[PDB]
This record gives structure tokens, sequence and C-alpha cells, in this order.
């Protein structure tokens, strides 16, 4: 069974330069049967060469491919911004059909701070007897980000619930959110809850809070 | 009686896939005064100027009867263009064939999709392989050579046969 | 032209034999050339060819899904079925199906999740996620809606029936418990809430729940 393995398996991509992946099939075939397809990260994988080095149509010519016996090489000059995505490489040249691993393209853009806005449980849940602070740290850059909770003073550390979005594909930003759970009974022991967003654009982090007794 | 001009297809295949390029090229005389020229696709005008005629793609709706005309070449005999629908297809450049004449056949894949393992067959019969993918090329036809053919090839892990077509050896 | 759509039960126990359709339509698979592959894939992880099948009825699977893979077709209503058999937590994935040819895969399907797994059909609740006093008093305003304790997935979530689509963020969801929780947010000028409306929708199909909240002060 053919073996295909793909370098880097990650990268990150100024805007305009060129970008290059390499797949390595285990075994030579003498053009060979490889495709390339797009995965961005909502959707099915979208083919962009098939055979080596065939751009499928409707595919911009910034996309190219040529293959050097178990080298094969996916280019993509210019690189913009709806690029971020996963790209795989596909054999079809023997049963068991075989894909690479994935390569992570990812897009570099100016930094940009969060913005941040936190929430307190809704009378609705209060009701049901749960209670969730809400944090969202909206269109930043880069990824690296960290959410510290406090509840009057004391960092939380049990309870939080973290989720990031993949990369926008129109401005390359990234937005997180940080959920807090606690029951209705811990919950109106204290009064102030805190969000704080420590991230590269700031020394000082941004704090978001709120008041129970608002 | 008045001169004709002539159609020439490039590369002389008439029958082709859905994809493949062709191009038509147009004998004709030209004069000072005028050196245009006409090209028809049932008997409808598709070009007024240029010698030749350029398919970048075919499709199905591109097979039929081209003509050709320039001012003092008249309006040429018509030439048929097949396009047929398929993976794999056995290529002839004529319909007939006569005796010592050279048979030259293709088995043509769909976008020129490389093809491994190949057969050209005969009344059933394994004629010629290949490894690699080449020409069958009979260099003196004799009668023996009438028969149907089709070929056969190895796409990656899965095996295609054209459809057959009838080669008639005659005078 | 080509399109292909799956389906599949959503959710089923293990054990159990997993039944998934493939609807197409802009080809046929009585064609020379023409198949129909089924490829998966785990969330965050790579793709893995199942199975496929020729015009010709030839049938080829992936050797290392033992034998509990069988697929079949129907030219007349031009769909194509894949079985798996004995699912474990392990089968949960992504599954696409393709329109392939004897050289590459042309089109696939939107794909359709299948969570393995013996927990219940939760519905979500929905609570609103609503700016204090002094956020308003800002340019902009966010508001949010959060999604908690569903299973399985997937969630829709819309916000004003989709009139509002710039600026929203809807996060992927979390697993805690069998039980997942997503949250969303939007941003609009103050100079329009709460004057305008504002109200997300979400949807969980597994449970045939579809509901409303209005973001209020
Ligand atoms: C010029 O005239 C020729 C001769 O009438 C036309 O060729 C014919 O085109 C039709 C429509 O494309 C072909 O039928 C189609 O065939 C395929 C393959 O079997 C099938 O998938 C379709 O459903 C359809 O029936 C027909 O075979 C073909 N005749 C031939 C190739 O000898 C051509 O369309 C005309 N073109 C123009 C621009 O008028
Ligand atoms: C294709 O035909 C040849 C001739 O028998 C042989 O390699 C094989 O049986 C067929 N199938 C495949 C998948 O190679």
């Amino acid at each position: 069974a053919i073996v295909l393995t793909q370098s880097p398996a990650s990268l990150a991509v100024s805007l305009g330069q060129r970008a290059t992946i390499s797949c390595k099939a285990s075994q030579s075939v003498d053009d060979s049967f490889m495709n390339w397809y797009q995965q961005k990260p909502g959707q099915p994988p979208k083919l962009l060469i098939y055979t080596t080095s065939n751009l499928e149509s409707g595919i911009p010519a910034r996309f190219s491919a040529s293959g050097s016996g178990t080298d094969f090489t996916l280019n993509i000059h210019p690189v913009e911004e709806e690029d971020t995505a996963t790209y795989y490489c596909q054999q079809s040249n023997e049963d068991p059909y075989t894909f690479g691993g994935g390569t992570k393209l990812e897009l570099k853009r100016a930094d940009a701070a969060p913005t941040v806005s936190i929430f307190p449980p809704s009378s609705e849940q209060l009701t049901s007897g749960g209670a969730s602070v809400v944090c969202f740290l909206n269109n930043f850059y880069p990824k690296d980000i960290n959410v510290k909770w406090k509840i009057d003073g004391s960092e939380r550390q049990n309870g939080v619930l973290n989720s990031w979005t993949d990369q926008d594909s129109k401005d390359s930003t990234y937005s997180m959110s940080s959920t807090l759970t606690l029951t209705k009974d811990e919950y109106e022991r204290h009064n102030s809850y805190t969000c704080e967003a420590t991230h590269k654009t700031s020394t000082s982090p941004i704090v978001k809070s709120f008041n129970r007794n608002e | 009686d008045l001169p004709k001009a002539v159609v020439f297809l490039e590369p002389q295949w008439y029958r082709v896939l859905e994809k493949d390029s062709v191009t038509l090229k147009c004998q004709g005389a030209y004069s000072p005064e005028d050196q245009s020229t006409q090209w028809f696709h049932n008997e409808s005008l598709i070009s007024s100027q240029a010698s030749s005629y350029f398919i970048d793609a075919a499709t199905v709706d591109d097979s039929g009867e081209y003509r050709c005309q320039t001012q003092l070449s008249t309006l040429s005999d018509p030439v048929q263009l097949e396009v047929h629908i398929g993976w794999l297809l056995l290529q002839a450049p004529r319909w007939v064939f006569k005796e010592e004449d050279p048979i030259h056949l293709r088995c043509h894949s769909w976008k020129n999709t490389a093809l491994h393992k190949v057969t050209y067959l005969q009344n059933g019969k394994g004629r010629k392989y290949f490894h690699h993918n080449s020409d069958f090329y009979i260099p003196k036809a004799t009668l023996k050579d009438s028969g149907s053919y089709f070929c056969r090839g190895l796409f990656g892990s899965k095996n295609v046969s054209s459809e057959t077509v009838q080669i008639t050896i005659t005078q | 032209q080509v399109t292909l759509k799956e389906s599949g039960p959503g959710i089923l126990q293990p054990s159990q034999t997993l039944s998934l359709t493939c609807s197409f339509s802009g080809f046929s698979l009585r064609t020379s050339g023409m198949g129909v592959g089924w490829i998966r894939q785990p969330s965050g992880k790579g793709l893995e060819w199942l199975a496929h099948i020729w015009w010709d009825d030839d049938k080829r699977y992936n050797p290392a899904l033992k034998s509990r893979l069988t697929i079949s077709k129907d030219t007349s209503s031009n769909q194509v079925f894949l079985k798996i058999a004995s699912v474990d937590t392990a089968d949960t994935a992504t599954y696409y199906c393709a329109q392939i040819n004897p050289a590459w895969f042309a089109y696939w399907g939107q794909g359709t999740l299948v969570t393995v797994s013996a927990a219940k059909t939760t519905p979500p609740s929905v609570y609103p996620l609503a700016p204090g006093s002094a956020a308003q008093t800002n340019s902009m305003v966010t508001l949010g809606c959060l999604v908690k304790g569903y299973f399985p997935e997937p969630v829709t979530v819309t916000w004003n029936s989709g009139s509002l689509s710039s600026g929203v963020h809807t996060f992927p969801a979390v697993l805690q418990s069998d039980l997942y929780t997503l949250s969303s947010s939007v941003t609009v000028p103050s100079s329009t809430w709460p004057s305008e409306t504002v109200t997300c929708n979400v949807a969980h199909p597994a449970s045939s729940t579809k509901v409303d909240k209005k973001i209020v002060p």
C-alpha cells in the first residue's frame, strides 16, 4: 500500500508569497494519478489538481503542481486570504486509494487585539438551576491567547470551557469563546465576575467584568 | 466544376472524445482583394476570416459536418466529425482502408489520461500488447485485417474497454 | 450540474449496522468510467477511503475495514448505498460520497456526520446573552446565544433568520458528559439595538427541535 507523506504538516504564509507543499510517495510508478484537494474547515474537499499537474477548471492558475518521481509538489503563488485550509494529496495509482496526512495552511496578518464582551447567566438558565458566564474574544491575531476567569478577585480554573473559530477566510482573524459553568447556588454566593484576556497586542490584560448586584 | 476548398483535420482522427482538441484546416486560394476563409458547421457559419478553426474542448454538439470556403476556392465537400462520450475510444483516421495501405489505430483515453497494459483486439482475440500506451500500426493492410476491433487498458487499478469499431479492408 | 447528497441516521447505537445513502445528479452510473465512492473523516483528522462502486458493478473495499462494508447502487433512482456492520465509537466521523473516475475523485457531497454512541438524544437549551447598560454606550454592541446540553451534533444557528450574517461568530461545540455546548456571537451598531429586533434561531434536527430567542435588556 502506497504511503503518502506531506511536508510541512503546517505552514504560516504571508499574503502574496509562494507556498510549497511536498507529498512523497513510498512507491514510484513511472503521468502518475496524483491528485490534490483543498478542504476549507466547514466544507468537503474540492479538487485542485488531477493527474500530477492538471489544473481543474474554475480553479485559479496560481495553483499548480509538478511531479519528480516520488516527489510531488503543490505550489500556491500568490497566496491569498481565502487559501487558509488543509491541503491533501491523494493517489489513485493502486488499490487501496490513499491520502496524504494533510498540510494546514494559515494566513498571517497585522496583529489585532480581541474585542472582549462578558455576559452573566440568563434568568432562564438560573431558574433551571445552572449558571453559565460567557466571554467572547473576537477578531484577534495572532491565534495565541489566554483567558483568566476571576470570581471576586480569586482566579477560577475548574469549570472553564474554551473554543476557537477557524481562521476567517476574509480577514484572517480568529475568535474564541470562554464559558464558565456553575450552579445557581455557587453563583449567587459571589458578586463580581471577571474575564481577563492576555494577548500579544498588550502588556496589560483586557479586563471585562460585571457585578451581580449591578 | 468550379474549384473547391478542402478541409483537413489535425490530428486526422475523425472519432474523438469529449474535451479533445481539434484543428480544422482550410486549403484554399486567396488573392490581393480577399484573404478570408469561412467555416461552416452543419451548414451554419461559425467563423468568417481565419484560415483555421480550433475546437478547444470538444462537446457532443461539435459532432457533424464541417465545410470551408474562400472566394476563389468554393465550398468544400463536408468532413464529418464524431464526438463520443466515454473514458476510452478506439480512434481511426478514416472509414475504409485499401489493401497494402497502412492501418493506424489509437487507444485514446479521456483527456489523454495515462494508460498502462494496453491490448488491441481483433474479432475478440488479442492482436497486440504494450505495457505503455502505443499506437496500433499495421504497415500493409491485408484482407485478413477486416474485423471488429476494440482496445482495453489499465487505468491505475481499473480496466476499461472501448466500444467496438468495424474496420473494412477494401480495394 | 453534478451534485451528491449523503444521508444517514445522525446517531446509531454501537454494534448496530450503519446505513448510508448517496443521491446524485448530473451524471449517471451507467456511463463508462463513472463510479461513486465513500470517504470518511473523523473530526480534526485526515481522510480515509472506504469503498467505491463502478458503472459495471465492480466493487472495491478498504481491506482494513474487515468485511463490514457493503456497497450497492440503483441506476433507476440515481442512488448508491453503503452498509457498515458492527459499528463502534471509532466509526464516528463525517461520511462523504463522491463521483469518481479511474484516475481521480471529481465531485464530493456535503458530507453527513454519524455519531456512534449509546447516549440519549437530548434537545438543546437556548439562553440569551444580553449586553449590560454600560456596553450600549459603545458604537458597536455584541449580543449572544448560548446553546447548551444537547446531543448529538449538529446544531444550526442563524440570526434574524439569516438576515444578520456579517459579524457573526458561531463557535465549535465542546463535549462534556455526552452533552454539547456551543455559543454564537453577533455584533451590531448600538443605533440598531434594542431598537431593531435581534433573535437567534437554533435548530437541532436529531430531536426535531427549532427555537428562537429574542435578545432584550
Ligand atoms: C450538428 O449535427 C449533428 C448531426 O445531427 C449533431 O450531432 C448530434 O448531436 C446530438 C445532440 O448532442 C447527439 O445526441 C447525444 O448523444 C449523446 C451520446 O450518445 C447522448 O448522451 C445525448 O443524450 C444525446 O442523445 C447525437 O448523437 C449527435 N449525432 C451524431 C454525433 O452523429 C450536432 O449536435 C449538430 N450540432 C449543431 C451545433 O447543430
Ligand atoms: C485487468 O486485466 C488484466 C488482464 O487480466 C489483469 O491485470 C486484471 O485481471 C484486470 N484487473 C485489474 C484490477 O488489474
